[PDB]
Parts: C-alpha cells; structure tokens; sequence
RNA sequence: CGCGGCACAUCCACCUUGUGGUGGGUGUGGGUAGGGGAGCGUCCCUCAUUCAGCGAAGCCACCGGGUGACCGGUGGUGGA
RNA sequence: AUGCCGUGGUGUAAAGCGUGGCAGUGAGACGGCGGGGGAUAAGCUCCGUACGUCGAAAGGGAAACAGCCCAGAUCGCCGGC
RNA sequence: UAGACGGUGAGAGCCCGGUACGCGAAAACCCGGCACCUGCCUAGUAUCAAUUCCCGAGUAGCAGCGGGCCCGUGGAAUCCGCUGUGAAUCCGCCGGGACCACCCGGUAAGCCUAAAUACUCCUCGAUGACCGAUAGCGGAUUAGUACCGUGAGGGAAUGGUGAAAAGUACCCCGGGAGGGGAGUGAAAGAGUACCUGAAACCGUGUGCCUACAAUCCGUCAGAGCCUCCUUUUCCUCUCCGGAGGAGGGUGGUGAUGGCGUGCCUUUUGAAGAAUGAGCCUGCGAGUCAGGGACAUGUCGCAAGGUUAACCCGUGUGGGGUAGCCGCAGCGAAAGCGAGUCUGAAUAGGGCGACCCACACGCGCAUACGCGCGUGUGAAUAGUGGCGUGUUCUGGACCCGAA
C-alpha cells in the first residue's frame, strides 16, 4: 500500500532547492491596527524550520 | 580463446573463436553469489500456511464469565495459547522473488562462462548421435571420451530432439537452450559442451 | 566456479535482532522498557499531547498554483559546447540523443557557461543571455 | 519450517541437574527448584572464595599468638621484632613453623626480642 | 601492593606497516531502562565431502574440554 | 564570603561542539546546608544547592539496619600494607 | 527415447506395479465436415429540385427536495430519484465545470452483441527449502460423531507388535486374573496392557549420616567412615595375587566451625505479612505485504540508472521506453533564468548557483589574490538491487472486559 502525505502540512511546509524545509510566520493574519510596522515586518516573509522540528516535519512531509 | 570441434566416433574438423567480452571477463564472485541466490529464490514455491485464531474453526462466545470463577479470563477457545487454538505469526503464502537487473544478470553469466572458458572446461561438438535415432550407449560413450567428470552441461539446439533425448536420462547431465543459459545451472557444471550451432547462436545473440 | 565457492561480500548480510529471546539480548520488554502508551501502541505522527500540533498553529503558504503552466527541459550553453566541440547544426531530437535533455519535452536554452564553438541550434524560447551568446560565437538561433 | 523445542531445550536441564546432586527436597529433582539454588550456590562460592582468605589469616594469627604468648610475648610485639628485624617470614609459613618446629619458632621469638626497641612506648 | 590469566582503548615499532596480524608501554574493565559489537544451540534447502544393519537418530551413564551460550570421547539401550 | 561572565597562562586521553540513526526517562527517596507552609511538630509538605548516597552499588563498619561512615567487585592465590 | 515414483525381509534402471515411447473404442456424449433442410436476394443507381413530412413525450428543459461524482451545497457543471410545470424535429436539440456570445463535437428519451476479466461445490494430472498425531482440516481413529442445550446452536478424545501371527502347543501354581518352565521369532531388552521409551511420581536393596537440637536448606573450612586404584614394606606362597601395614589419589557421605532474608513482577523501597507460581512433559508473544517513507552496509552501471503491465521460453532466461528518479533555480502566479522575488533603487535583504594547496599574460601588491585561457589535473553523482534499524496502512509483539 502506498504511503501518504499529510495534507496540512503539505499546504503549510515545502522546500527549497538544496532541501530545506520553509514556513509562513503566525500573528499576521488580523488583529493588525496595534501591531508596528516593525512587528509586522519582522512577521512578514519565509523562515527555515527549527532543528527541533524538522524531524517530525520531514516524517509529515513524507 | 579457440577450442576444436569434435565429432562423435570421429576426429576434429573445425575450431570456434571465442570473443574476449564473453569469455574472459573477471570473475565476480559476490555479483555471482546475489544472482545464483535470487535465482534460488525464484524457483521456491512459497506454499506454506497456517491458520489464525480469526480462521480456526469456532472459537466465537466468550467461554464463560470473567470474574467469580478463580481462573483466568481467556476470551475464546481458539486464542494461541490454547491447545488446537491459532497461530501467531505464523507461515503464509509467500513469493519469493527478487528484481537483479539484467545488466548484473548478464555479468554474472559472462563470468561464470569465462572461468568456464579460462580453466579449459569448454567444449564445442557438431552434434552428439551420427544418425536420428537417439543411442544413450553411444551419447554416453562420446561424452565419456570427451571428459570424465560427473557433472556435465549440455547446450544444444531447441530443434535438436536426437541429441536431446539420447543424452536425457543419463546421471550427472543437464540439458538447457543456447538461451536459457544461467549462472547457477554453469557454476553446477563441471564441464560444458557446446553444439556448433548452439554456440554461434550464443555468440550471434550477445554481439 | 564450483558454487561451493560463492561468498557474500563483506558487511552485506548482517543477521537480524530477535528481540524478545531472553536476558543476554534485548531482554523482556523488547527495548520499551515504559508502562505506557508506548509500552503497546504507537504514537501518531500528527500528535503533540493535546496542544495545537505544529502543522496546524501555522499558517497555509499563500497563493495558488496554476492549473496550465507550461514546462519547459532546459539546457546551458556550456552543456551546448561540452557536447559539440565540433559545432554544426543542433536540434531537440540531438540533445535527446546526447542525452542532456529529457523526451518528448519542450527545450528551453539558458545562458550559462562558455560557448566557442559555431552551433546552429534550434528549440523553443531561448533565453536573452544564450541569444547573445550563440550569436557572438557565430551561430543561429531560431524557433 | 517447524521445529521442535525438546533437543535444544534439555541440554541446560541436564547440566543444571547433574550440578544440582546432591541437594535435598526438590532442589536435587526439580529443574526450575535447582535453578534457582545454582544461582545461590555460585554467588556464595564467589563471595567465598574471597572471605577464605581473610579466614585463614585469622587462624594463622591466632595460632601464632598461641605459639608467641607460650614464648612469652604478644602477637603485637613479636610482630613489630620480626619487622624490626627484616624477618619477611609469611604468617602462613609461621604457623607452620609454631606447629611443627617449636624450637625454630623460639629462636625467631629471641630474634624479634632482641630487635625490639628498649623502650616501646617512647 | 605482590605474582599469574583475560578483555577494551590508545601509543610505540614490524608483517599487506589499519582488511587486519606480530611484540612492547600506558590507561581502563559495578551496573537497571536503554544503545552498539560479536557469538552458541535446534530445524529445513543447495554445493562439496564423509560416516552408517560390522548399527544412524533419540535416550541413559561415566571420563574429559572451552572465557559464555555449550562441546568432545567411551560404554549401554535402540533399530534407519 | 561564595557563586556568575570574559580573558592570558599551566594541566588533563576516553572533555566539549555540529550534523544524522536508535532510545529510555518525564511517580523519585533519604541525608547535609539555605528557605517557605505547619505549632517553627511529623518517617509531614513545597523550593534551592558543578551537595552526597540509593535508585542502578557488591565489599568492610554502625548488633540487626536501601539512602549514615570507609570504599567503587575483570578473574585466580591457603601472599603483604 | 526408460536413472519418475512406489513396493519387495535394509539405499534396486536390469525382482514387481510401472516409467520413455507406442498402440487401442461396441456404444454413448462433445467437436468438426459434407448433404438433406431452412431462409434471404427477383433493379433501382446516379443527377437535380430545396416546396413539404419524419427523425423514439408527460420525455428534455426549468423549479423544489435528495442521492452520487476529487467535489461535505458550494459560484457547482455532468449523472440518478420523487413532486410540479412542461417543449420543439435540423433554422431541432444536447455537451465542451456557474453563465453569455462565437466555435468545436455529437445526434438522448427503442433493442441485441463474441473476446480480452472474476470464481471453484466438483473431476483428472502434477508440485512444495508446507504439517507429521497437543501439528496439519473440528475431523488420519465411530466426526459434525459421542456429548451439552428446549432450541437456534456448541462440539471433543482416541494412529505405530512383528519381515511374516509364525499371537506362546504342552506342563505347573491359581476359581479366574496373572505368572513360571517350555516353544516361536534376528530380537519377547517386540506377548495383542505390544517400536523407541524421557521427566514428574511410587517402590525394593544397599554405603554414609541422623533421636541435646532452633537448619531460604546452600557455600567455604573440616575430622571420621565406605569404596575403587596406585607408590613403599610385608604375607614372598610371587607366574600368583595382594590379604594385611603405611603413603598417595578417585568417588560417596558429612560429626563439627564461619557466612548466608527463595524466584518473578511492580516499586522510592519487598526475604517480605504486596502480585504470581502444587510438580513434570509438550505448546504459547516484534511477523508478513508494499518498485511504500527515512537512515545506513554492500554490489552493478554511471550523467545517467531502471523497467511496469505485457510477449516469448520446460525455469530461475530473453525481450518490453509507457513511466519514475537525477539532469537549475526563483516566484502566489503570469514569467524570467545562474539568477530570481520584494522593492522607485544598479539599495538592502530571502532563496539558489559559484572551487583554488598553484603557476603563467593582463591591472594588481612588498607580499597575499582579484575575473578571464590551459594545466600544477582542484573532484563532484545519481540510480537500481540485496541485507539491517526505525516508521506508515493493515489484527501488526501476545493475552484480557463490561
Ligand atoms: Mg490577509
Ligand atoms: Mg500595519
Ligand atoms: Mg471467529
Ligand atoms: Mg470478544
Ligand atoms: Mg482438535
Ligand atoms: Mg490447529
Ligand atoms: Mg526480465
Ligand atoms: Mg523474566
Ligand atoms: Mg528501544
Ligand atoms: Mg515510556
Ligand atoms: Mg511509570
Ligand atoms: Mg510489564
Ligand atoms: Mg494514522
Ligand atoms: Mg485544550
Ligand atoms: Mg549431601
Ligand atoms: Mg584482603
Ligand atoms: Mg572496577
Ligand atoms: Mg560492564
Ligand atoms: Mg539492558
Ligand atoms: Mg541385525
Ligand atoms: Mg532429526
Ligand atoms: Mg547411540
Ligand atoms: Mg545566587
Ligand atoms: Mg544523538
Ligand atoms: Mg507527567
Ligand atoms: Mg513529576
Ligand atoms: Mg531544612
Ligand atoms: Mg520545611
Ligand atoms: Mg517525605
Ligand atoms: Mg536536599
Ligand atoms: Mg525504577
Ligand atoms: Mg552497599
Ligand atoms: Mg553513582
Ligand atoms: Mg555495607
Ligand atoms: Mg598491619
Ligand atoms: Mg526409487
Ligand atoms: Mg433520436
Ligand atoms: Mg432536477
Ligand atoms: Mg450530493
Ligand atoms: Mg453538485
Ligand atoms: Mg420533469
Ligand atoms: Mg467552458
Ligand atoms: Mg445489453
Ligand atoms: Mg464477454
Ligand atoms: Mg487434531
Ligand atoms: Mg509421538
Ligand atoms: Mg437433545
Ligand atoms: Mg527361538
Ligand atoms: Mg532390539
Ligand atoms: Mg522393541
Ligand atoms: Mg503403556
Ligand atoms: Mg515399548
Ligand atoms: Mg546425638
Ligand atoms: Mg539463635
Ligand atoms: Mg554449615
Ligand atoms: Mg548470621
Ligand atoms: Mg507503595
Ligand atoms: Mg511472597
Ligand atoms: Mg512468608
Ligand atoms: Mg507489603
Ligand atoms: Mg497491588
Ligand atoms: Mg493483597
Ligand atoms: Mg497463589
Ligand atoms: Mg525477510
Ligand atoms: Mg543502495
Ligand atoms: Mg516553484
Ligand atoms: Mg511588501
Ligand atoms: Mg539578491
Ligand atoms: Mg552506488
């Protein structure tokens, strides 16, 4: 039987080029009339995926 | 690298040049080793069985009741550990089979046929019976003049019905097609035999 | 010869760990040691202990993905030169040949690496740099 | 293939029970009974073999201050002589001595006495 | 600490001077959950070889052996 | 006073750091010192402590006596300190 | 052309049934062929005309409520059901994922249709790195039987003398049962309680110890007895053999001295007065599947590696390029590409490519390199199979409820 994927995680996680694993950040999605500017713009964008996480990531994704 | 042809009750009349890409490769002994074993694997049968508690004849209601009793609580009469109950993990149908690739395939063969050709255990021959009526007394004769081994492989024509049959029921001889060659069957021989035909068709066919 | 003779290469076979056979082994619990869950069952994958798992507090990438995006197999001039010392006219179905191109795919040229030699190369949808660069070694390039 | 445990599974019981002669109650009849008095058996060995050294010291000091205090000093003081002396006779070999040779034991306790100190308490 | 046997690691020189062996120093060798490494015994198949109604297997006794799981020899019973 | 951060020297094989495979654990106990709760009682309860032992540690001592004192068992010896 | 298998007083190609190979069918049935027989064909072909008729009805469409499609009512097309309303016949009608226009395709509401696919109560012929009497079917034995239940139902246990009955004539003790002597048999150490014949368990004989002692039953120290062998001096009968004397060693036993809180599980902690175990023999728990996922060892080929279904072969062999992975990334995407996205930015950032232990010419600096042309040759790389660990979906290590 072929194995599957995890449909959540393969809407929120995918990778790069040389294989690491990119997320979207949390807390920008409403509520942004007290946030800065600079916490918007430090929330805004893709970052890698902690050490700590990739393991069970990696296990999602596959 | 040239061996002679022979004829049976006869003397030689020809020579065959074996090309150095078929019969003088290196030999590889665990290339050799993994297909001979994947060969083996795919002649088992695989026809074992066992029966599981699922499948053992009754065994449906709870014996009888979990507590007030002073014994311990069994579930149904056909658990494993019950004498005529299931087996656990027991044996199934199995395929055994593996997928070698056909360039490993091919390799091991060569290599078998070259230590085969290297050590002089190769032997070309127009045809084993003079005439179309098979004689095992004569067939056994010429193969005796030709060596004095037990064991001996025999590649001839798929049209070749005299040959085949005088030589078919005689103890230490194996019969197989130009295209059926295998590692496990050579490696067995002690010695090889060639038709004439048979080899140039095996040459014919590998280039 | 003599398959009494064959032998498995070193370090290929290792024999397999039986596990619940007794105290000089993997002794009774089989390596579980625990009284809990895992003692005989497993953990799923997705689960955390009940707070919000990690693919489920984050968010969804943005966008969408195009239902009729063409694709294209590309190829560098570099590749180009490394293939054809000689130059002359190159097609789809050469590349496919040499190897450096899939089948049955559009080809699309870049622009990377060197390019002396003279190739008359024929694909769909070169790239501007791979452009110049056939046209400055001598060659065309045509649709 | 099926396989049959009893070939395997009798070697242990017989060595065990061959060991196990000589116990009383189930401990010479049973194998699970003998078992278990193998497992005391060794480790009492074990510890055994170690304490019999510490008891044969003891009685080869006990009988060598028989043999000192019949010659008319302590084990203390004929010690501490035989050392002052350079005397590196074994206390085994001692005993052996107070045993058999009386007359060897009396001349080794004039030795430690005369190499004794005037005054041990200084 | 003394004398003798074992093992792991490291270092020093030889042998194919790391696949590994030869000799010599130094350190180390309690151990539950657990991790790594290497082995004993039972059965079946294949290849080679060898024993067997002048007695196989199995069982029983005795005498020995190995660092462990365990092994060998001799005799008795037995009959493939 | 200690403890903590950095730095320069000296010493020390089985320290440390990164990245992978496979874990177990996530009920601790008693003792010393510093505290809270309690009545400054509890073989009470809750914290701290590059503090110890037990857990998972045999041996000697404390009459007996997981957690106290000494001391960490590769094997043998009818040797010594 | 026969060395398959089995039997025969122990491993048989030449002893037997057989095997290779070759012959064989009254009759019946199946299949095929030829006749009889049956039925169809008995002028309409093309051209033109574009005026008319027909082209499957309570159907299609539409609305409401549902079902099902990747599609859980959603912007929801296509398909199916009930209710209501209800068309037109080619200038018709339906489809191409709401819908509209254009274009493309097709011709619903009538019917029939082989082959490629699924299965085995059953009948022949084979096979097994399947079981071998607690196994394998519940069932080698009277087996769905005995037995249990009102019933639906549930559901066992029990195989082996010997080559051949040659199955012990006869005599004796005995009511018999049973035994002894004879006898058969290679063997009764095969006697219809029968091949081999383990352990628990129960006797009989015998060596040692034990009735003043407080014992997890052992271990270390240890006298004394008993037994069997050897070195001495003694019976020198001595070819003896050894009584006997001493010594030494085997083996059995163990007066007496010290030390010593059974095993497992679970626990901070149990000899524990926490759990479990009367005993022996047999059985009883990390397995298998998948071109699954991750990581490793090893092997083949290598910028390529590899086939799936399927086809052909007595096989494990030969074909088979569809596909998959690698071969370039960035971006939501259009797109661009060794770059790309954000951005006004040729700003900075994110992701991705890009080598130097070096030389030579170029500008370079005292040197060190900074990009280029080559070597001083600076080293990449994947993929398929097979082992192992872990993991996914399965009963998924085994056992257990209400
Ligand atoms: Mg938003
Ligand atoms: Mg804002
Ligand atoms: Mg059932
Ligand atoms: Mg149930
Ligand atoms: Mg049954
Ligand atoms: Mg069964
Ligand atoms: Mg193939
Ligand atoms: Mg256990
Ligand atoms: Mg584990
Ligand atoms: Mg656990
Ligand atoms: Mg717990
Ligand atoms: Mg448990
Ligand atoms: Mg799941
Ligand atoms: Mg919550
Ligand atoms: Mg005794
Ligand atoms: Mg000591
Ligand atoms: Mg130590
Ligand atoms: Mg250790
Ligand atoms: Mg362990
Ligand atoms: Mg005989
Ligand atoms: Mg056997
Ligand atoms: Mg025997
Ligand atoms: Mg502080
Ligand atoms: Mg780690
Ligand atoms: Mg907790
Ligand atoms: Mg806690
Ligand atoms: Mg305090
Ligand atoms: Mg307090
Ligand atoms: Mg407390
Ligand atoms: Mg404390
Ligand atoms: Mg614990
Ligand atoms: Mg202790
Ligand atoms: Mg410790
Ligand atoms: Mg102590
Ligand atoms: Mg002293
Ligand atoms: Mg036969
Ligand atoms: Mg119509
Ligand atoms: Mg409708
Ligand atoms: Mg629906
Ligand atoms: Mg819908
Ligand atoms: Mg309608
Ligand atoms: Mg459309
Ligand atoms: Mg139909
Ligand atoms: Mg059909
Ligand atoms: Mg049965
Ligand atoms: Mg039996
Ligand atoms: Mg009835
Ligand atoms: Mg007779
Ligand atoms: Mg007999
Ligand atoms: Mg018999
Ligand atoms: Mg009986
Ligand atoms: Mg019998
Ligand atoms: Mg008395
Ligand atoms: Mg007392
Ligand atoms: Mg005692
Ligand atoms: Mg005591
Ligand atoms: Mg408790
Ligand atoms: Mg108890
Ligand atoms: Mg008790
Ligand atoms: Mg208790
Ligand atoms: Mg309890
Ligand atoms: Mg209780
Ligand atoms: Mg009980
Ligand atoms: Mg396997
Ligand atoms: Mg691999
Ligand atoms: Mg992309
Ligand atoms: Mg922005
Ligand atoms: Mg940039
Ligand atoms: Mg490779």
């Amino acid at each position: 039987p072929k194995a599957k994927t995890h449909s959540g995680a393969s809407k929120r996680f995918r990778r790069t080029g040389t294989g690491k694993i990119v997320r979207q950040k949390a807390n920008r999605r409403h509520l942004l009339e007290h946030k800065p500017s600079t916490r918007t713009r430090r929330l805004d964008g893709r970052t890698v995926v902690a050490a700590n996480d990739t393991k069970r990531v990696t296990s999602l994704l596959n | 690298l040239k061996i002679d042809v022979k004829t049976p009750a006869g003397k030689v009349d020809g020579a065959i040049e074996l090309p150095a890409e078929l019969f003088d490769v290196p030999a590889n002994i665990a290339l050799m080793h993994q297909v001979v074993t994947a060969q083996r694997a795919a002649a088992r049968q695989g026809t074992h069985s066992t029966k599981t508690r699922g499948e053992v004849s009754g065994g449906g209601r709870k014996p009888y009741r979990q507590k007030g009793t002073g014994r311990a609580r069994q579930g149904s009469t056909r658990a494993p550990q019950f004498t005529g109950g299931g087996v656990v993990h027991g044996p199934k149908p199995r395929d055994y089979s593996q997928r070698t690739p056909k360039k490993m395939i091919a390799a091991a063969l060569r290599g078998a046929l070259s230590d085969r050709a290297r050590n002089g255990r190769i032997h070309a021959i127009t045809e084993l019976v003079e005439g179309q009526n098979p004689s095992t007394k004569s067939a056994r004769a010429f193969l005796a003049s030709l060596t004095e081994r037990k064991q001996v492989l025999v590649v001839i024509g798929r049209s070749d019905e005299a040959g085949a049959k005088s030589v078919r029921n005689l103890p230490g001889v194996h019969i197989l097609a130009p295209d059926q060659l295998n590692t496990y069957d050579v490696l067995r021989a002690d010695d090889v035999v060639f038709s004439v035909e048979a080899l140039n068709a095996y040459i014919a066919a590998n280039t | 010869l003599k398959l009494h003779d064959l032998r498995p290469a070193r370090g290929s076979k290792i024999a397999r760990t039986r596990v619940g056979r007794g105290d000089g082994s993997k002794g009774k619990t089989a390596g579980r040691g625990t009284k809990g869950t895992r003692a005989r069952k497993q953990v799923p994958v997705t689960f955390e202990g009940g707070q919000m798992p990690i693919h489920m507090r984050l968010p969804k990438l943005k966008g969408f993905r195009n239902r009729f995006r063409t694709e294209y197999e590309i190829v560098n001039v570099g590749d180009i030169n490394r293939l054809f010392p000689q130059g002359g006219a190159v097609g789809v179905d050469d590349l496919v040949a040499k190897g450096a191109v899939r089948k049955n795919a559009l080809v699309k040229v870049l622009g990377d690496g060197k390019l002396t030699a003279k190739v008359d190369v024929s694909a769909h949808k070169f790239s501007g740099s791979a452009r110049a660069k056939i046209t400055a070694a001598g060659g065309s390039a045509t649709e | 293939a099926r396989v049959k445990r009893a070939v395997n599974a009798h070697k242990k019981r017989r060595s065990i029970l061959k060991a196990s002669r000589g116990y009383r109650g189930q401990r010479s009849r049973l194998y699970r009974k003998a078992k278990e008095q193998q497992l005391h058996s060794l480790n009492y060995a074990y510890r055994d073999r170690r304490a019999r050294k510490g008891e044969f010291r003891k009685l080869w000091i006990a009988r060598i201050n028989a043999a000192a205090r019949l010659n008319d000093i302590t084990y203390n003081r004929l010690i501490q002589g035989l050392k002052a002396a350079g005397v590196e006779v074994d206390r085994k070999n001692l005993a052996d001595i107070a045993i058999s040779d009386p007359a060897a034991f009396t001349a080794l306790v004039d030795v430690a006495r005369a190499a004794l100190p005037e005054d041990v308490n200084a």
